[PDB]
């Protein structure tokens, strides 16, 4: 996370790590929505450009966390993963479009003051929150500049912007299972997903009922906090039917 | 789920953090 | 930099 700060305790209970056994690096970030699923990127496991396909017994899952190198005893748990599931039309060989994954815990993890799902949008929430101007919160363990890892979890809240905005500012082709989100140069605010936070929630609050919602994913953005440059992340609400199917076909 | 994204430590105890305000306030 | 986890959880 560029310009962003960090967290408090508690901040993000639904931040999840994903952490690789051997060598024992982290990975991206992801996000806890039930006691046994985490939701992530499906970049983050699969990415043939750069020989990338992890399988279960590649990864773990580290909830619970704040700190980013310190195994914090008594307060994170460590699952195993029983299965890995990547959005069937995920197209990693143009735009990263449909980025995303789900991926079973071994054992539903208990919840604490530290670990708590968060929940996943409704076509209504979906339509009064996703405005361009409206802000939302991004939380990861990344870089901190593009060329600077920092030891606690980051946040940073950053504006939608206006999809032709968002198209105008880079030659990939944009698709509607994306939005992109960050301050226009003439803002004098930046902010920014980096390299590490792939697969990390963006959240927006509801000031409806409370609560937070996982409105998109970190997918992809050319280097971190460029001016004239956005993030894009996975339209969480456009792939949920996906995500509903996945989970009561298989647990 | 029910109970989710109400967290423990704020929405629970009605805390807030330091920057939610921002995010309630761009939405208008 | 990474401090070292519990075996248990590598197995
Ligand atoms: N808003 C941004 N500027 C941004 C930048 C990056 C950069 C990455 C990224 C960079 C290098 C490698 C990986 C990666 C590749 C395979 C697996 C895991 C990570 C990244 O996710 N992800 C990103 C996501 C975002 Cl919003
Ligand atoms: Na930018």
């Amino acid at each position: 996370i560029v310009e962003g700060s960090d967290a408090e305790i508690g901040m993000s209970p639904w931040q999840v790590m994903l952490f690789r056994k051997s060598p024992q690096e982290l990975l991206c970030g992801a996000s806890l929505i039930s006691d046994r699923w985490v939701l992530t990127a499906a970049h983050c496991l699969l990415y043939p450009p750069w020989d990338k396909n992890f399988t279960e017994n590649d990864l773990l899952v580290r909830i619970g966390k704040h700190s980013r190198t310190r195994y914090e005893r008594n307060i994170e748990k460590i699952s195993m993963l029983e299965k890995i599931y990547i959005h069937p039309r995920y197209n990693w060989r143009e735009n990263l479009d449909r980025d995303i994954a789900l991926m079973k815990l071994k054992k539903p993890v208990a919840f604490s003051d530290y670990i708590h799902p968060v929940c996943l949008p409704d076509r209504e929430t979906a339509a009064s929150l996703l405005q361009a101007g409206y802000k939302g919160r991004v939380t990861g363990w990344g870089n901190l500049k593009e060329t600077g890892q920092p030891s606690v979890l980051q946040v940073v809240n950053l504006p939608i912007v206006e999809r032709p905005v968002c198209k105008d500012s880079t030659r990939i082709r944009i698709t509607d299972n994306m939005f992109c989100a960050g301050y226009k140069p003439d803002e004098g605010k930046r902010g920014d997903a980096c390299e590490g936070d792939s697969g990390g929630p963006f959240v927006m609050k509801s000031p409806f009922n409370n609560r937070w919602y996982q409105m998109g994913i970190v997918s992809w953005g050319e280097g971190c906090d460029r001016d004239g440059k956005y993030g894009f992340y996975t339209h969480v609400f456009r792939l949920k039917k996906w995500i509903q199917k996945v989970i009561d076909q298989f647990g | 789920e029910a109970d989710c994204g109400l967290r423990p430590l704020f929405e629970k105890k009605s805390l807030e953090d330091k920057t939610e305000r921002e995010l309630l306030e761009s939405y208008i | 930099d990474f401090e070292e986890i519990p075996e248990e959880y590598l197995q």
